[PDB]
């Protein structure tokens, strides 16, 4: 009956206080009680916040939980913000039939300064192209935090379908790095005056095109 | 003293049945409800169906209804989850967990998962092994590298220049695909200027498959 939106990302440095949302597309968000779980990596989920604001034993209380009733969300709030503390974090609710749980928020403790991401398009090889096939390759390189959502465009419209994706990965300097792939027929490659890479990274997009005309 | 504790990691093929269990220590388990959860690789958490031991009563979410088998024996504690035939997009995390979390002013009422199991990795692949496919990504500074494409299993050695070009090289992480086949991108970024006067070439080995491929690299 309904689903939860939480932002992909949210960061803030040791000390500091951030916030993560979780919106209701349909139905009041105080038709039914939220809670908020946290994963780390590896380890299974643990909740931090249930009845929208209440907290289970041995549960800090620099983490706390509230309901906005104008835009329809759900709040997870933390401050006091330890190294910790990063992980991914999910909303979750009831339909009074099915559970329902957010997307998932990935929280970074901050310890370096945010990086914007560098980002390379490659176009498919005369060779590749020669065996029939036709490989869009953008890599993804140097952003903090780790943390980027990715979108393919022929022309203007998007594209999902042949898009690989990996995770980020910690690079050898630190920051992170990322890598996407649009697998194209040679004629849905040349029959498109444009192709983009479009790689969000905390709020910001960076963006490259390729043109089958060079 | 609540324990869930779940069975061991899943090696499987398409096409093959899974039975995985989850049994559940230091408490009453005919009283409450379980529940089974997936999360895809590096995806999110997604209710799966419910259970209640004491009398079998199942229910599943609407996007997995008639998809996937869930059950209990509950002389034993263990509740199940169960494939006929996997397909490799089957492949992912399982929990169960227990729908222990009460609130208050309710002394009847259940409405969230408390104590979770561990997980249950299951991973499913029709992928024999493959020797990749290289291609060469042409060009103050110039980038250019190599896609190496549709491989398995990992891992693929990529050196540039038989090994003397280390300087700029930058090599991804390789993607997962659908396919159940690896591919990764191999990106050395060099002076412009070296650009005509510097031959540059990308060697693969693949041990596995014995595969070993030279590409050069061109303007």
């Amino acid at each position: 009956n309904f689903m939860l939106t939480q932002p992909h990302s949210v960061s803030e440095s040791p000390g500091k206080t951030v916030t993560i949302s979780c919106t209701r597309s349909s139905g009041s968000i105080a038709s039914n009680y939220v809670q908020w779980y946290q994963q780390r990596p590896g380890s299974s989920p643990t909740t931090v916040i249930y009845e929208d604001n209440q907290r289970p034993s041995g549960v800090p209380d620099r983490f706390s939980g509230s309901i906005d009733s104008s835009s329809n969300s759900a709040s997870l709030t933390i401050s006091g913000l330890k190294t910790e503390d990063e992980a991914d974090y999910y909303c979750q609710s009831y339909d009074s039939s099915s559970w329902v749980f957010g997307g998932g928020t990935k929280l970074t403790v901050l310890g370096q300064p945010k990086a914007a991401p560098s980002v390379t398009l490659f176009p498919p090889s005369s060779e590749e192209l020669q065996a029939n096939k036709a490989t869009l390759v953008c890599l993804i390189s140097d952003f903090y935090p780790g943390a980027v959502t990715v979108a393919w465009k022929a022309d203007s419209s998007p594209v999902k379908a042949g898009v690989e994706t990996t995770t980020p990965s910690k690079q050898s300097n630190n920051k992170y790095a990322a890598s996407s792939y649009l697998s194209l027929t040679p004629e849905q490659w040349k029959s498109h005056r444009s192709y983009s890479c479009q790689v969000t990274h905390e709020g910001s997009t960076v963006e490259k095109t390729v043109a089958p005309t060079e | 003293e609540v324990q869930l504790v779940q069975s061991g990691a899943e090696v499987k093929k398409p096409g093959e049945s899974l039975k995985i269990s989850c049994k559940g220590s230091g408490y009453s388990f005919t009283s409450y409800w379980i529940g089974w959860v997936r999360q895809m690789p590096g995806k999110g958490l997604e209710w799966m169906g419910i259970i209640y031991p004491g009398d079998s009563d199942t229910r599943y979410s609407p996007s997995f209804q008639g998809q996937v088998t869930i059950s209990a024996d509950k002389s034993i504690s263990t509740a199940y989850l169960q494939w006929s035939s996997l397909k490799a997009s089957d492949t992912a995390m399982y929990y169960c967990a227990r729908l222990g979390g009460r609130y208050y002013y309710d002394s009847s009422g259940y409405y969230y998962f408390d104590y979770w199991g561990q997980g249950t990795l299951v991973t499913v692949s029709s992928a024999s092994t493959k020797g990749p496919s290289v291609f060469p990504l042409a060009p103050g500074t110039a980038a250019l590298g190599c896609l190496v494409k549709d491989y398995f299993p990992e891992p693929v050695t990529v050196s540039w220049n038989s090994g003397a070009l280390t300087s700029g090289v930058h090599t991804f992480p390789a993607v997962l695909q659908s396919s159940g086949l690896y591919s990764l991108s191999s990106v050395v970024t060099v002076p412009s200027s070296s650009l005509g006067t510097q031959t540059y070439i990308c060697n693969v080995n693949h041990k596995p498959s014995n595969t070993k491929v030279d590409k050069r690299v061109e303007p």
